[PDB]
RNA sequence: GCCUGGCGGCCGUAGCGCGGUGGUCCCACCUGACCCCAUGCCGAACUCAGAAGUGAAACGCCGUAGCGCCGAUGGUAGUGUGGGGUCUCCCCAUGCGAGAGUAGGGAACUGCCAGGCA
RNA sequence: CCUCCUAAAGAGUAACGGAGGAGCACGAAGGUUGGCUAAUCCUGGUCGGACAUCAGGAGGUUAGUGCAAUGGCAUAAGCCAGCUUGACUGCGAGCGUGACGGCGCGAGCAGGUGCGAAAGCAGGUCAUAGUGAUCCGGUGGUUCUGAAUGGAAGGGCCAUC
RNA sequence: ACUUACCAACCCGAUGCAAACUGCGAAUACCGGAGAAUGUUAUCACGGGAGACACACGGCGGGUGCUAACGUCCGUC
């Protein structure tokens, strides 16, 4: 319903992305994860995006 | 009112006691863990009891609650 | 329930090494001593042992139950247990903290030589 | 401080002659006492909760632990979780300091002071007293109170039954009625 | 008229009376109507013949009913048709096996309770016995 | 042989209560708290350095059918197959045969290791 | 679409049969390490009332679980705190359930990572509802293709709306 | 605060009832292993071709209906 989608995005430059979902009314500051990039096998920062 | 119900989730002893098993054959599909898992028995994250290991399946009653474990013994 | 207490903190870690089947140094402490086993996967036979209430080790000691009672003891258990031929073992410390005497016998172990 | 060998030397011998105890550990022992308010109305403001702190820290010198409502009551307009009062426990030489502090300085300041109850004790050996100003305590300078609230003092026994829990408290010389 | 004050559920199933009863001794009194027969008894039935010993015995002795109706039954209304899902309570009976004692009278001579027992029995639907306490 | 500690087997015939009993070793409480470590306050607990005291509490052992627990035989209910009736429910032949209850049992039994005392 | 019952002690089983829910939520309400144990009542106690917090006692799950019901949960799956991103990528023995389209569980291997001294745990959450095939098309990546040749358009493959 | 011809929760003893209750619990059925005898392989897979998807009554176990119907809806023979 309210919970919006949203895309997580490599910062290697590599255009990978994960995508989940986020409730943009009760906390909105951006999302930021540590994920694996298959592009560079390496563990990247991801920042939301889209 | 009331014209509803769900489909039949197909729950159940899937493989009796002494049977015999290949490694990963589900033994027991179970809402909650009304059997646990003992030697070579695993359970998964719906509470699915499958065998670790080829073997024979085993009921048996253990522990101060009197609580039904499955265990594998290796043929 | 200052026992009970410690049995059902243990409870998890004790059923774990079991499915595991691991042969596991169980660690015992008290405010006087410390004693250590090395209990096979069955749970049943003790295949190495030691304790500050012996003579073996009772008499190089200024006060059994301190952190040099407690690397005594692990060292023993350790030297033991490669003359008994038993090299890969599981820590169990049957609900104390791995914090103060305990962890001085687990690194005395580890220094004799039990990979753990 | 005082009164821990004062009960070591004088209140064991009495209590051993006076209940023929065998071994010198059935004698019974004060082992903690809890300061307590229940702030109530503050759930409105959560300032009265902070200032009955500030009056624990000033009394007792450690700090207090606030405590929360613990479920949902619709009569008093509480929830699971709401601060609702704030409490104090004191063991060992802190117990003996506060102890002193109490005995001899607060007990002579009550208004209209008939005495003191002795029926309150639990059946089981443990007191408890409520006095209805903290302004009693010497440390609460009259000044610096915005309101009224009393609180409760709770001493804890290692007795077996409040007739020796009366024995020890009488011998520190407790007012009673 | 008898009726459980409140129940989980509004509609049982129909189910079947087969058996034999239990709770086929006078217990509290000294005498008891016990049901040779199977069937329903009905709370206006109850009611009728608690009524009918009650006056039999004018205000003396006392009288315990061993019988609760707690099993709501259905009818659907006339000009009605099948389906349409299961009709509306209407009324509660209790199943009756052999050997259930229905009623049970104490305090009066044997006489007096079995003219009671008649008067009463002359109201229900299944057949019935005079019975008597008994040691073990 | 007796006693204690650790880890198992079995999971109430093993528990809960009541009465007694033990400190040589062991265990328990216990003494102190700069430091190792910790309290959403408190050395209460976790933790460290010890050994003045007491087995008070806890713990182990022993005794006690107060409660829990276990529990026949016989009968009863139910039921597979075959047959019958007065067929909403029953009965006959044969095989299986409860639950509840009664009599009675019951104050667990046992394996490896270590220490003390014989 | 999910829970229970009818449903006749494996599965499955109908009616305009009897009762209730779902069309979400949460970057913590996930992962791991360490720790902890409820409801209710009894008694005593300042404002305190039958029911606010405190102290002890009986009690032993009559509590709790993000939301229905069932089944589970003390090693806790319930509560609290520290560090964290495994709500990872490629695969997957072998199973279960479907006419099929599909749905589900899964040890284990490779890579890289979090927590833990370590054994180890982690491929989201106590489990089971929280969903929509195909076609058309939009976005990011990918020189796979590119209608004379080099590009490019368009198309394919991967991620996603 | 006395008190009470009304009412009275808890607990204790006796007494029943339940599809959506279970501190118990069958007979049957079902799954698996081993062994004879018996049965025109009656089992499994793959391929060519179908038909059929209005069922009816009787017995037993039930929902619904009134343990009404040559009623209706399931299970099994």
């Amino acid at each position: 319903g309210i919970r919006e989608k949203i895309k997580l995005v490599s910062s290697a430059g590599t255009g990978h992305f994960y995508t989940t979902t986020k409730n943009k009314r009760t906390k909105p500051e951006k999302l930021e994860l540590k994920k694996f990039d298959p592009v560079v096998r390496q563990h990247v920062i991801y920042k939301e995006a889209k | 009112r009331n014209g509803r119900d769900s489909e039949a989730k197909r729950l159940g002893v899937k493989r009796f006691g002494g049977e015999s098993v290949l490694a990963g054959s589900i033994i027991v599909r179970q809402r909650g863990t009304k059997f646990h898992a003992g030697a070579n028995v695993g359970c998964g994250r719906d509470h699915t009891l499958f065998a670790k290991a080829d073997g024979k399946v085993k009921f048996e009653v253990k522990g101060p609650k009197n609580r039904k474990f499955i265990s594998i013994e290796a043929e | 329930d200052k026992k009970s207490a410690r049995i059902r903190r243990a409870t998890r870690a004790r059923r774990k090494l079991q499915e595991l089947g691991a042969t596991r140094l169980v660690v015992h402490r008290t405010p006087r001593h410390i004693y250590a086993q090395v209990i096979a996967p069955n749970g049943s036979e003790v295949l190495v042992a030691a304790s500050t209430v012996e003579k073996a080790i009772a008499e190089q000691l200024k006060y059994t139950g301190n952190k040099d009672a407690a690397a005594a003891v692990g060292k023993a258990v350790a030297e033991r247990a490669l003359e008994k031929g038993i090299k890969d073992v599981s820590f169990d410390r049957s609900g104390f903290q791995y914090h103060g005497r305990v962890q001085a016998l687990a690194d005395a172990a580890r220094e004799a030589g039990l990979q753990f | 401080a005082k009164l821990h060998d004062y009960y070591k030397d004088e209140v064991v011998k009495k209590l051993m002659t006076e209940f023929n105890y065998n071994s010198v550990m059935q004698v019974p022992r004060v082992e903690k006492i809890t300061l307590n308010m229940g702030v109530g109305e503050a759930i409105a403001d959560k300032k009265l909760l902070d200032n009955a702190a500030a009056d624990l820290a000033a009394i007792s010198g450690q700090k207090p632990l606030i405590t929360k409502a613990r479920k949902s009551v619709a009569g008093f307009k509480i929830r699971q979780g709401y601060p609702i009062g704030c409490k104090v426990t004191l063991r060992g030489e802190r117990m003996w300091e506060f102890f002193e502090r109490l005995i001899t300085i607060a007990v002579p300041r009550i208004r209209d002071f008939r005495g003191l109850s002795a029926k309150s004790f639990d059946g089981r050996g443990n007191y408890s007293m409520g006095v209805r100003e903290q302004i009693i305590f010497p440390e609460i300078d009259y000044d610096k109170v915005d309101r009224v609230r009393g609180l409760d003092i709770t001493i804890t026994t290692t007795a077996k039954s409040d007739e020796e829990g009366r024995a020890l408290l009488a011998a520190f010389d407790f007012p009673f009625r | 008229m008898l009726q459980p004050k409140r129940t989980k559920f509004r509609k049982m199933h129909k189910g079947r009376n087969r058996g034999l009863a239990q709770g086929t001794d006078v217990s509290f009194g000294s005498f008891g109507l016990k049901a040779v027969g199977r069937g329903r008894l009905t709370a206006r039935q109850i009611e009728a013949a608690r009524r009918a010993m009650t006056r039999a015995v004018k205000r003396q002795g006392k009288i315990w009913i061993r019988v609760f109706p707690d099993k709501p039954i259905t009818e659907k209304p006339l000009a009605v048709r099948m389906g349409k899902g299961k009709g509306n309570v209407e009324y509660w009976v209790a199943l009756i096996q052999p050997g259930k004692v229905l009623y049970e009278m104490d305090g009066v001579p044997e006489e007096l309770a079995r003219e009671a027992f008649k008067l009463a029995a002359a109201k229900l639907p299944i057949k019935t016995t005079f019975v008597t306490k008994t040691v073990m």
